């Protein structure tokens, strides 16, 4: 143990005449009145060694305090007893409950899969949400982000997909792993109480850092979660499902820690290296050959200024697999969950659809939905700017459409659970409306069969 | 013939006056938001080295 | 005991050596002058220290002493109805103290009276076990809010010697036995303004608060214990906000914190507020409510010290089971102290200057509000609305410290320059504003009143959306080609916005609204639109409508301007819209 | 003891670094003396070790290290103050310009002065009739506050300040304004305009001027409003007056700082401009209103050019933040022939309501104010709308707003600048604008006024 | 050569001392664990060190080993039908050798099999003198292409022994009397990846490539040794154009990059590939095919390297006299390596935050593509044609 600390500049403190120490490392700091706070290594030198503390350094005499080098990183201590527990950042107890003995000890950062080791999703994942498990399909494996902004309800969204997320068949049934970062308690308690109130608790694993938690805490979190996720998916063949919140208040985390080590930030101020990072972090999804169990990531951002072209919606639309957007101009108008189909993409829907895993009318009737209501909001615009009178008889019937579209399709309610034959038997009864004429993207071997 | 030119007007309001505003006042903006981004980080560079 | 000496005087900010038995975050007496200083950075015996005080004078050999103890704060009676200083330095008495009309320097004043007699009255009974939170006693500091005397944080025994009588905060009324040994406590209690007060668990705020404002009760609420932000431009409006809150809310105490802004502002509440008589309360409004003043050209590093010195005063008075609203003018002020601190040290800045934690401190602090059990056998409710002032370069909220604010608190009051050049005020931006509460105050509200009121809420936001949807593309195009239907849409946002969003503060019926009338206003307007629709699908034409119910929608502008007593005449107007709408059809 | 130093490190701009050095203390005046005799006042920007770091008002042009010599004269900077100084003119530092008696100074004072604690400041609500019925009635004055004009280069500021230096006056008292004139880079002609002004009112007798012109060295800029506000603080509660301040040009005084902070090599903010503008600026505009118990008052308004017109520009923006309302004038205005050129949406007094009313000024203030004002953008809005659509194009009841625009800016808000109306008729005016608007548009006036005042 | 001793590590960056021996943009193992990094300055005998791998667990003390070369490539027989990285890490050896399904940190294992027997067929005798570019034999590599043995770069002399048989990627096949002295010639040389290789001369790309593709073909086409740009929004259906250009053009060999590609999409990449068909023999596309595949959570290194690894190996087969076609996806993709790279060594932003020799980066790989006469006695004339895929955001 070391007495020697030279300088204590913010919560950063510098230990010096220190030997064998490895950056990211764990440390222990007794101070003088005996108090334990532990740390972590951001840089390390020759003689010196520099060091966060999480709980801060107030009331630190720092001639009169020792350092202690644990002599290893953040790790995880993982157990098939992890399912149904609530932890928090660090994977430490939150709950109350019997504590966990460790089978093992693991490093949070992974590992690169082999390209040449990965399996292709496969399977629809029914999420009872019309506007994804139709428009924009989550397969098993995939990363589907959640494009949000602040004040909108991806909140009560994330409640809802970690509450009815299943597949069909596959008796076998989901692990989910709901990470929470640097989220406000108020936030934090509602989705603990949501897994409590329905049972999905007992499926499912927590990691709960919250906003005042240490920016070290909420970057791990991710890490741990997913760590815990991969455990369980490629140790124990559980198919798992990943939802994290909120993926900006990550990016700023980085940010605090990157000023400390004094880097010069890129674009917007963040990291140079935040790419790399958020790679690290989202491509850790989907199936293995060899392996039985799955990955499936859900990464939710709230976009600042609700702005498509900030870095973070930004490069992380470059990672993940598409994305599901919420737009307030649904929200204000009571649209819930507001999800905007048109600017959201999912780029592996076509892998879990059709017969044998959805029926053979769900490419088509996606692709229709999809026209139409475009064409609505089409129709919709021309009788303000021309007027009442400019509108065709069909054109009336496509803003009719999407109206109905908005408010009957998309609009279901954040407890309400569609089954995909509901949500695809729905989806006809809207194209109904529009004359068997209009429907020309879909087969007329498809159409006699389904259309109302 | 009335409606035409009330209709002309806005189609000429539109096009000469309103767009063109548009057009390059967005112009405007993404240069000076560009010449702001590279301000900064050319202040962060000269804090680095102090 | 060890005595520092400066090496360095630069600004706020001073360095002195020979302090390593000192430590970080503790306060210090700086220089021959001895102003009050607080430890921020420690290099090997050379110690970084901001001042809180002016340091013009103040050079290289002068001495430093430290107190040895961190920035905190005294709790006990004789705080309400007070006006502190950022370091909680009673102004008044300063006043009289110093003899002067300004603030100098080096002038050392106990927060609270110590010489005061009060009276306290021992409720608990002596072989009693107590812990943390207890309350062994009370003192009717005013004669509305009961200051209950609390065992300290870190005190655990039974009770041996406890009596009624007249105390000052001084005098040991009651005596502790632990296992550590006899304990005196007196009715005074110290604290780490930094340190949140701990809890027995936080709680889910449900509750929503009444403001009285239209705009916020109605469509943005915020639950007692919630957390809401104002930010906006100057002249936008947000101290008056603030002043209609802290004035009107349900809330049993009110802590103002004048961060870094306008004197006169200060100079406004001490004197409007003792006039303001709450009828049914029957009492000062002076005398539930606590200022901590710290204006924008008092020492900077001061800013900070009033945002924790206030909230832990909150956090005192929501320990005793009291609703508390923490009033924060301006978060902004602390966040540019931050700032300038942050380059004073050459530190490595984060976007727009502020330091990279900014968004951590931020986050610390907005926590530390909400609803919660407090620590005690009680196990009492008590709560902390915050409600915070943020003011953007340029209303500019795309900068770091609303962005960082919205991340962490759930009511967003986004004002609006158009509106304020436009008078309406409240200038809040409808479309841009939002609240996480909504949901859970409509179920509130759909009970208490029995009414579908969350229907109501909605289709009123929902028309005021599709109003800015028709606005976007009228801006453009003109007036000439919009349908009956969409014209009567902009009618009935119109009425939304000059009968029931725009509220005048100064008025004196206007300035309240309560939940009864919000709820007629509001009925009255949707029915207008609701039965003018019916209307033109009958055939009947938008102007034949309104050119008939020029006086019935007269009523409706002139309906918040209705007494409180004679609501009777604003459901009436539901009776004569339908009444005149059908007589249209003919 | 003289204590004086003949160790000059660095020469570097208007920064000097002086060596071996003892007992300085932060922010004290000092003086260089240069090798030909030359002397130069300064002030202690920093110390540390043996090390002091000053500020050198005039430059540090053609000073020679070795010869020159820097004195430590043991206190920051005064101001020798004086009711002697009533109808004299001084310069940046405070130094006689007029070539007049020498000054017997009362008593020295720290230009930095003090904050007035915020429990014995007397809440400024006393109404000033300025003639200008832009501000007399939307945007009142009341005795003792901050309110700037916001404007730009080449447009007509110094036409309104020198226009309410002459009108105002509070109302049922025969009390006049003592002037505080501060100069701030502003050059010949923008200064003898003031000059001439006050002369041919006779004001100048009742004034104090602090001159720091175009040509004067920009680090004066920094001491220059310091000076005139801690005259008009000592006139005010040492010597019992009711202080009128106009300062101008603030956005000089910025960029002073910033020149400074420059050279330090500081932390930059926003466009070079330091991290503590709003601090600094805040230390100046605070400085005025009223003291419990006194008699006197400070009355400050500023004047600044916004650069580029842009008021979210760090100095307006900020000043905004700050002052308790502002005055905007815009371009256009003045290119209408509108004088004085007052775009009153932009603009704000939030010290009007407590100023205005029943004994103050009239019972139908406050109403007609904001009826005016809800009225008139609107109206405005029916402007913009008819200039890109045509006249035929808008709502019958919007062109009534229209027409009420053009004539509420004609004929209200262009008055002219030597056109002194009193609250009265400003207020019949308003009633008369109103009249051309439909009853039932008036929704924000209650009946009890309409029967009465609507003509 | 000298191992280094790390005096600090701080995030990606990485210092050592007794790195005087070492040089400039030198490719590096840091660490006991001996991760990817590359020497980007050096003041005396300390380096500092980008790693392209977590930094994390390293720490000063530990050495520093230089490759004593730049990033590099292999180049001879064994390296076509195989799938590399951006930095040349055979992807079916990882499989084998570590027995996991993940690239370890510190992993290092050699592009080419340097144990498996060829066939080496001598084409050149006795008494030859040959200069670099010559063929002095050739390996039948797969059952479409011929692998051509040929000289190094800056080899000039008379051949004294050569003779046919089996050897490794390591027997000496070939002996040259230079001027230095007597050189013995294997059946690999290594190039390093932003170096191109040196031609004779380079023409004008003015014969058209059949791709058999009307649109292409008639409207917008491309020469042997022209570039075009390709666009890919989703939905689009680049992958069956791509596929069409890969196995139609009449081009020797194709080389595809992938460059920070979705792992899942870089999935469909490495898998529908192998199931191409040549037309002209049946067999799979592969037989004349090299992959280059990196993922999004792949060092930026190979990310960034990607392009230059792909075309040199390009360059290498061009150079036998085959027509090479290039294939890149993404390039929008492989600037974001070249970003993130600007922003980490701290460099003055460009346009968009890329570095502001983009430009440069990208004329140096599009012009290194074209037309050429081989180096030789034989003038020979082989072209590279660049179908570069932009996914811009
Ligand atoms: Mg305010």
């Amino acid at each position: 143990e070391y007495r020697t600390i030279k300088e204590v500049v913010g919560p950063l403190m510098a230990v010096e005449k220190v030997s064998g120490v490895k950056y990211e490392e764990l440390i222990e700091v007794r101070m003088q009145n005996g108090e334990i706070r532990r740390g972590q290594v951001l840089e390390v030198q020759e003689d010196k060694a520099m060091v966060q503390i999480f709980e801060g350094t107030s009331g630190i005499n720092l001639k009169n305090s020792s350092v202690r080098f644990l002599g290893h990183p953040l790790q995880l201590g993982v157990s098939e007893d992890m399912i149904g527990r609530v932890f928090d950042g660090l994977g430490r107890p939150k709950d109350n409950g019997p504590e966990i003995l460790p089978e093992k000890y693991l490093d949070i950062n992974g590992e690169v899969i082999n390209p040449i080791a990965r399996d292709y999703p496969d399977e629809f994942i029914q999420t009872g949400i019309s506007a994804i498990d139709h428009l924009n399909t989550l397969v098993r494996g995939q990363k589907l982000p959640v494009f949000s902004g602040s004040g909108l309800p991806h909140k009560e969204l994330a409640a809802q997909i970690a509450r009815q997320a299943t597949v069909l068949d596959s008796s076998d049934d989901f692990a989910v792993v709901f990470a929470a970062i640097g989220i406000t308690f108020e936030e934090a308690e509602f989705f603990m109480e949501d897994f409590r109130q329905t049972g999905a608790i007992d499926r499912s694993v927590m990691f709960m850092n919250l906003a005042n938690d240490p920016a070290i805490e909420r970057i791990a979190t991710p890490r741990m979660a997913l760590t815990a996720a991969e455990y369980l998916a490629y140790e124990k063949g559980m198919h798992v499902l990943v939802i994290m919140t909120d993926m900006t208040n990550y990016a700023e985390a980085l940010r605090e820690i990157s000023a400390a080590r004094r880097e010069v930030p890129g674009r917007r101020g963040y990291p140079g290296y935040l790419y790399t990072n958020l790679a690290t972090l989202f491509e850790r999804a989907g199936r293995i050959r060899g392996l039985k169990g799955s990955v499936t990531q859900i990464p939710i951002l709230t976009m600042p200024e609700d702005d498509k072209t900030h870095p973070i919606p930004d490069l992380t639309g470059y990672i993940t697999e598409g994305q599901i957007i919420l737009t307030r101009e649904l929200y204000k108008s009571g649209i819930q969950p507001p999800i905007d189909v048109l600017p959201s993409l999912s780029r592996l829907k076509d892998k879990g659809t059709g017969a044998g895993k959805t029926r053979e009318d769900h490419a088509a009737t996606m692709n229709q939905l999809f026209a139409a209501y475009a064409q609505g909001k089409q129709a919709k615009e021309l009788a303000v700017v021309l007027g009442e009178s400019a509108l065709s008889d069909i054109d009336k019937i496509y803003a009719k459409f999407a109206e109905r579209f908005e408010n009957e399709y998309v609009n279901q309610g954040f407890y309400t659970n569609r089954t995909i034959t509901e949500t695809l038997d729905l989806g006809w009864e809207l194209l109904a409306m529009l004359p068997r004429t209009e429907l020309k993207r879909i087969k007329d071997d498809l159409l006699d069969k389904y259309l109302p | 013939a009335e409606e035409i030119e009330k209709t002309r007007r806005r189609v000429n309001a539109l096009e000469y006056m309103t767009i063109p505003q548009l057009e390059e006042t967005i112009y405007y903006i993404k240069m000076k938001l560009e010449e702001n981004e590279r301000a900064e980080v050319t202040r962060l560079i000269k804090v680095k080295n102090m | 005991m060890q005595i520092g000496k400066i090496i360095k005087v630069s600004g706020p900010l001073v360095m002195a050596e020979n302090m390593s038995e000192a430590s970080i975050q503790d306060m210090c007496l700086v220089g021959d002058l001895g102003v009050i200083g607080e430890i921020i950075e420690m290099r090997q015996d050379v110690a970084s220290i901001q001042v809180y005080e002016e340091t013009s004078g103040i050079g290289p050999g002068e001495p430093v002493r430290s107190t040895g103890e961190a920035l905190s704060v005294e709790l006990g009676p004789g705080i309400i109805s007070q006006m502190f200083d950022g370091i909680q330095r009673p102004l008044d008495t300063f006043m009289e103290v110093t003899q002067s009309n300004f603030l100098g320097r080096g002038v050392q004043l106990p927060a609270l009276d110590h010489e005061k007699q009060w009276w306290f009255e021992a409720t608990i009974e002596e072989g009693t076990e107590v812990s943390a939170g207890d309350i062994i006693g009370y003192v009717d500091e005013t004669k509305i809010i009961q200051h209950k005397i609390m065992v300290p944080n870190g005190i655990k025994g039974t009770v041996q010697k406890i009596e009624s009588g007249s105390f000052t905060i001084d005098d040991p009324i009651c005596v502790i036995e632990t296992e550590q040994g006899l304990k005196e406590l007196t009715m005074m209690q110290k604290w780490p303004v930094r340190r949140g007060r701990p809890i027995k668990q936080k709680l889910n705020p449900d509750v929503p608060m009444i403001t009285g404002q239209r705009v916020i009760d109605t469509f943005f609420p915020v639950t007692k214990g919630g957390a809401a932000a104002v930010p906006g431009p100057f002249g936008a409006g947000k101290t008056v906000v603030q002043h209609q809150i802290a004035k009107w809310s349900d809330v049993d105490l009110v802590v103002y914190v004048g961060c870094g802004e306008r004197g006169n502002e200060m100079t406004d509440v001490v004197n409007e507020f003792p006039e303001l008589i709450d009828p049914n309360t029957g009492e000062s409004l002076m005398e539930r409510t606590v200022l901590i003043a710290n204006t924008s050209n008092m020492p900077v590093a001061a800013r900070e010290a009033s945002i924790y010195t206030g909230i832990t005063i909150a956090e005192y008075f929501r320990d005793m089971g009291y609703d508390v609203a923490i009033m924060a003018d301006s978060t902004s002020r602390w966040a540019e102290a931050l700032r300038e601190m942050s380059g004073r040290l050459e530190e490595m800045p984060g976007d727009e200057g502020y330091p990279a934690y900014l968004g951590s401190r931020l986050a610390e602090y907005y926590e530390r509000s909400g609803r919660v059990i407090a620590l005690g056998s009680d196990q009492r409710e008590g709560s902390i609305t915050a409600i915070s002032a943020v003011s953007p370069s340029g209303g500019d909220i795309s900068e770091p410290v609303t962005q960082n604010t919205l991340r962490v608190v759930k009511v967003f009051w986004g004002l609006d320059s158009s509106l304020a050049q436009k008078r309406h005020f409240p200038s809040i931006n409808w479309i841009q504003s939002y609240s996480l509460y909504s949901t859970e105050v409509g179920r509130y509200m759909d009970q208490i009143l029995q009414q579908d009121w969350s229907d109501m809420v909605t289709e009123g936001m929902r028309i005021l959306q599709e109003e800015e949807q028709l606005n976007e593309i009228v801006r453009l195009v003109g007036i000439d080609s919009l349908s009956d239907n969409d014209r009567l849409t902009l009618e009935v946002a119109k009425s939304i916005r000059e009968d029931y969003l725009q509220q005048n503060a100064f008025d004196d019926v206007d300035t309240f609204t309560s939940r009864e009338k919000q709820f007629n206003m509001l009925k009255v307007i949707l029915t207008f639109g609701k039965e003018a629709r019916k209307a033109l699908s009958l055939g009947a034409y938008f102007n034949e409508i309104m050119e008939g119910t020029v006086a019935v929608r007269e009523r409706i502008s002139r309906s918040k301007y209705i007494p409180e007593e004679e609501l009777a005449k604003i459901s009436s107007i539901n009776e004569e819209i339908k009444e005149t709408i059908q007589l249209i059809v003919s």
